[PDB]
């Protein structure tokens, strides 16, 4: 009644038998842009099923020596399917998301992952270590795509802010003795009603082990983490040639 | 008109935001009710599932035998007005005679309130904040001495010409707003509106403003939002000649009519730069104090 | 941008070249905000 | 409607009236380019000649739709068809039609 | 229905078969001076048909190397007919105008003229070129009469103001492939209800080629521009001897 | 009232001052697929403005020695814009079209073009000339794209069928002394409600000079023909990876 | 539900076909009405614009002074039933004893009615035609002699096994339809339905059936529609041994309950192949007869 | 050539949506444009010169 879930959107369907629940972000479900909030006058295209569907990015391995990974939205879908063509062919973009993270393990495995949504996850750097260099992150760290990027210092989230207060955003846990899926539903969060998908990323998705993975020699040592995500209430406006960046 | 059934039975264009929660009034703290002993099965309010990502809905009425407490403790001082409507240092401008800082008698200050840690860490608790403000300019000599000098505080919005000198043509303030004050007067105090082309300022911007390739040259642009570049503050000694007093202008901003969205983790590391969440990676300090062992104090 | 769709076709006796005058304005939904001083015209000092 | 100085190439006094009209001539029929300019009124370019581009100097933020009207000043016998494309942002300068 | 027009006022009549429309200036038709706006107490003379009629001044030639011409009102009619006698014999003057400019060419001719009404068209000078001399225009440049005067620098209209923003006043175009007449109806525009016709000129009339005239060798190379104008709702007050200037 | 037309669909707009009329094909306007005619059960995507808009293919030159050109639909838009991505990403396709052909010339030019829509324009070949070889057309002749293909024998339309009976399909004429545009609106024509856009072409578009172009030495000798076309009531169904052929 | 106005005021999902024309009854030819002389301006019915792509709406009442003619000429013989419900040769199968054609006593015929020019040019007037049919098999010797022989006409749909011989196992017709006849009997005559997976057959298919690269090898596939491959006709001499009579089976098809769509130009060039609109490019013949000059007859 | 400006809107050139505008024209008035103090004069009162 609460540990089982089927998520159907589009031509896609996820099953889970070992769920917790669904987190609906900031108590707002995704919606479409009202005529009061809108400023642009062009008619937006609303492709219902060709972009609002579950996309599967890649698979990270939870090892003992893991530190964490982050993915930036909507950068993860700007080279993938029909979404990443409407987003390149258009200038404006608006959508929510349903993120769904998968990690399966046995009943003889232990560990926990914090799966959180951090809006406007701006990436800082070590500043040379001494704090004198005003270094900056390259493009393959702020918009790393579907491959994601490995956190160097996950205590401060590579932004000088503590991981411990990160439950103030959306989150779930994947505790392997309780659940193997983490489902968060995110609305469109920005000061503007639409924005560019290639220049601006609305939020980040952190997957950090707070408790480390452990097992005894003989069990399956490959414990994959798979990110699977669906746009929701997508909208595109301002059509011109396809530019990638 | 709509004919096919998938289009009639469609949720496309549902602009109304469906909210789960509703804001109710809480002028006081919640009162405690009387509780007795519980010795049954099935009803177990102490056990939670924190993996859900929610917080515990357990109260003290269900964990101990409690009395009635009629609370009259007000939640009025935790509002965002009461927390932010408190003037703090956001800027400091030095106008010396000899040196390098500003040896000509004018000074331009790009408006950013992220140069002082005590007001910055208060605003970076949120990612979006919309407010009207009240700026106050406390002018004085290095020693704190009040002297008989006239100044001109010109607001230079973006696009308008910045003054290249004290004798400049931009100082005629025909359309830009200005304030003339003597240092012998009370500090100038003006109210400012919400002046963003957006619906709120934003202290964090995960993105670039410009299209194109992003090489190591134009990596300064990471994080820069032009919706927060509200322009320039300019100050001069009103006169054709050189002043005789050194000067300092200190700027104090008080927010009013505040709205905020999307709380964040609070900064635990020392800031280093303006509009840059960089940190010292070698000298990473823990968020609090430490112990010798976990079984002691 | 302005592109030739077909061509500029002209008969014999008429001139092979013409000119186009562009005229720009704003629409009924246009507004401006936050009055300031202008930047793209400046004055060399010593007026009169 | 005020005149937009698209052909803002000449600078000498002898040829400053040439800035108010730009040419259109006979081509090879390959979808060739005549002129290109930005749709930015406050930006230093053709719109500086307009009353919009000068009253926008006195304001910091603008909103709303614009309007560009092109008039053909050729012969009655001359014919032609032209494509006038507005390319929204992100789109670089199109290399072809 | 809109390309044909007959303008009848007085003992005069203009036909046109290739018109655009009539421009009514600042949405005000000419009128007579009300008793509230009036201050002078003498009874004004209102000669209906002897001064409100079409007068034809002269003929300028549109060559290739043309720059433009201006005419000042009412200076163009201060030596012409019954108007230019009532205006000399009286001290005060009030009138509107209907200006009508004529330029005929073939269908194998191309070119455009901006025909505009500039109120209080004060004439500046080159100031020695360097801007140090505070030179001034002579009387045969500020009040040049029916002969008009040839613009030296029509980009700035010999006043330091751009031709490009001149469509903010009244105007029409004479595009030779569309029209050959330009009809503007101007009311009395002044801070005062009456004024002198010899000392003060209310507005100027600019005729500038934006697009240059071109034709192939064999066509009629003389393309004349003819100014034809009618007072409207004329009024004169304060009678004394006839003075010309 | 009938020679002027503005065609607005999407973010696109065509003007014409020298039109004939609009041909609505087989008296049927384009429509969407009804639930009775439908058999496939997946929800189709209906992107209103991002694919239903005017696309401009290329420009053919009408010379004296011309024979004709054909273009195959929807092959002309399978590498172009958002239409040619939804069509590659999906398996099924349904749309009407508005074709619009442009040819401008002077009043001293003469010639006529037959602009016709031939459904299921199957391409035959000369069979070796003797009729013994059972030759076949290559792929760059049956699906030639936006470049189109030049007819070898336009009398038989390279299919053994006479050009003279081709007015039984949709058509207009471009008679240079009467019109310069030809506008045909075509519904979806197939035995099936949907079909593949890459494998099957619904109809062809023939542009043939019946009367040859002529002009005297001195006139503009480059007389271009430009094809400009808009999908209408587009629909896509069956989503998988993007395949081009 | 739909909230935004662009979605409420949308014509998306309008499945109803908007038709301009309407079919009215025309059982007879149109009658001629009385006309008199016309000597006015403006009304000029002889002048047309053929560039519109329409046909002239000019009648003879407007071009000459006409009388009243009450027509009773029926349009009943131009219908598609009356034009196509006429049996014609669509197939011919030879069953000889010695030779190469079919020397074993069985013959399979892939059903296509495009091997005889006189019925093919009638159907290729349209691109889509839907109909039920009536096939008739006239069996005889080469000389036309009727002989005492039994045959079996098996319909082999697509997917079903074709017989590799006369002694084959497919001939048991447990599920495929069959007809046994003696040559001494009247010709077998069976009615067939519309058996396409589509809504109509199609004589022209502008496309390929398969995906993939299209090189010179798989160019035979151009034009092939599997919706028209209705299967195979098979015939044998019912017997375990060799027959003694040569045989020919001629097939005659009559359409009934006809519907047709999208008329085309009619074939003017000689056909060459089956389901291939190829032509002889060197010997292209004009559509009709020629003259010595245009001013003569 | 009429001398008027174009009465063409974006509803007739593209497929548009509904936009309920709440952008005020109050800052373009002549009060708001001119009720802003600016330098119109400067007088010098020296001792020698
Ligand atoms: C005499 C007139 C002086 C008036 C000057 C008032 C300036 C108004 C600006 C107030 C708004 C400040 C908002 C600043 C935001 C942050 O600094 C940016 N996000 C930069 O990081
Ligand atoms: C004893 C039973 C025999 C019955 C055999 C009847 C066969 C039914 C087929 C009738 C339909 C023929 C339609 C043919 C279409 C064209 O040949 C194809 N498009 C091939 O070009």
């Amino acid at each position: 009644s609460d540990r089982v879930a089927q998520l159907t959107i589009g031509n896609s369907t996820i099953t889970t038998q070992e769920a917790a629940n669904i987190i609906v972000g900031y108590g707002e479900w995704p919606s479409y842009c009202s005529d009061d909030d809108a400023t642009a006058v062009d008619k937006p295209t609303r492709p219902d099923v060709s972009v609002n569907r579950f996309y599967t990015l890649d698979t990270k391995l939870w090892e003992k020596s893991s530190k964490g990974w982050y993915w930036k939205f909507p950068d993860v879908l700007t080279e993938t399917g029909v979404f990443g063509q409407n987003a390149q062919f258009h200038y404006l973009y608006r959508s929510g998301f349903c993120i769904h993270v998968q990690c399966n393990a046995s009943k003889f495995h232990q560990g926990a992952l914090l799966v959180a949504i951090l809006p406007e996850y701006v990436i800082g750097t070590v500043a040379g270590g001494t704090g004198t260099e005003d270094s900056h992150p390259p493009y393959k760290q702020t918009q790393p795509g579907a491959d994601g990027f490995e956190l160097q210092h996950p205590y401060v989230l590579d932004a000088g802010i503590p991981i411990s207060q990160l439950t103030v955003c959306h989150h779930q846990r994947i505790n392997l003795r309780t659940n193997n899926c983490a489902t968060i539903i995110v609305p469109y969060m920005n000061t503007l009603p639409f924005d560019s998908a290639l220049n601006h990323c609305n939020f980040g998705l952190l997957v950090v082990p707070i408790s480390p993975l452990d097992f005894d020699q003989g069990a399956t040592p490959v414990i994959p983490i798979t990110i699977t995500l669906a746009p929701m209430c997508s909208e595109f406006a301002g059509l011109r040639q396809a530019v990638t960046q | 008109g709509d004919r096919v059934a998938d289009v009639i039975e469609s949720s496309i264009g549902d602009s109304v935001s469906r909210a789960l929660t509703q804001a109710l009034p809480a002028p006081t703290g919640q009162n405690t009710q009387v509780s007795s002993h519980r010795l049954d099965t099935g009803e177990v309010p102490a056990l939670q599932a924190a993996e859900i990502g929610a917080s515990s809905n357990t109260s003290d009425e269900s964990m101990i035998e409690t009395r009635c407490v009629l609370n009259s403790h007000s939640t009025a001082e935790t509002t965002l007005d009461s927390f932010f409507s408190r003037a703090g240092l956001v800027g400091e401008i030095d106008l010396p005679l000899e040196g390098t800082t500003n040896p000509n008698g004018y000074a331009n200050w790009d408006i950013d309130i992220t140069g002082y840690a005590q007001m910055r860490r208060k605003v970076e608790l949120f990612t979006y904040m919309r407010f009207d403000a009240e700026f106050t300019f406390v002018a004085c000599t290095p020693t704190g001495q009040v002297v008989p000098q006239l100044l001109q505080y010109m607001f230079v919005p973006p696009g308008a010409p910045k003054p290249e000198s004290r004798e400049s043509l931009a100082w005629q303030t025909a359309t830009n707003p200005s304030v003339f004050v003597k240092l012998t007067d009370p500090p100038a105090q003006v109210s400012v509106p919400f002046m963003s082309p957006a619906s709120a300022y934003q202290w964090f911007y995960d993105g670039y403003p410009t299209f194109g390739e992003h090489k190591q040259e134009k990596d300064l642009e990471y994080g820069a939002c032009p919706n927060n570049m509200m322009g320039t503050f300019s100050v001069r000694t009103v006169g054709s000649s050189k002043s005789k007093y050194p000067l300092v202008v200190r700027i104090y901003m008080r927010m009013k009519h505040v709205r905020a969205w999307i709380p964040r983790p609070m900064r635990n590391q020392n800031y280093l730069f303006k509009a840059n969440p960089n940190y010292a990676g070698n000298s990473i300090k823990p968020t609090g104090t430490s112990r010798s062992a976990i079984t002691t104090l | 941008s302005i592109w030739y769709q077909t061509n500029y076709v002209v008969p014999i006796g008429a001139p092979n070249t013409a000119y186009i005058i562009a005229l720009a304005a704003a629409q009924k939904n246009f507004t401006m905000k936050l009055c300031k001083d202008t930047s793209h015209i400046l004055q060399t000092a010593s007026i009169q | 409607e005020t005149i937009l100085e698209v052909n803002n190439v000449p600078t000498n006094a002898t040829s400053l009236m040439e800035r108010l009209r730009f040419p259109v001539s006979a081509q090879a029929g390959k979808g060739e380019l005549c002129a290109v300019f930005r749709a930015d009124p406050g930006r230093d370019g053709p719109w500086q000649s307009t009353m919009l581009g000068q009253l926008c100097g006195y304001y910091t933020q603008w909103s709303g739709s614009l309007e560009v009207t092109f008039m053909f000043t050729g012969s009655f016998m001359a014919t032609g068809k032209m494509l006038i494309a507005y390319t929204p942002p992100g789109g670089p300068l199109p290399k072809d039609r």
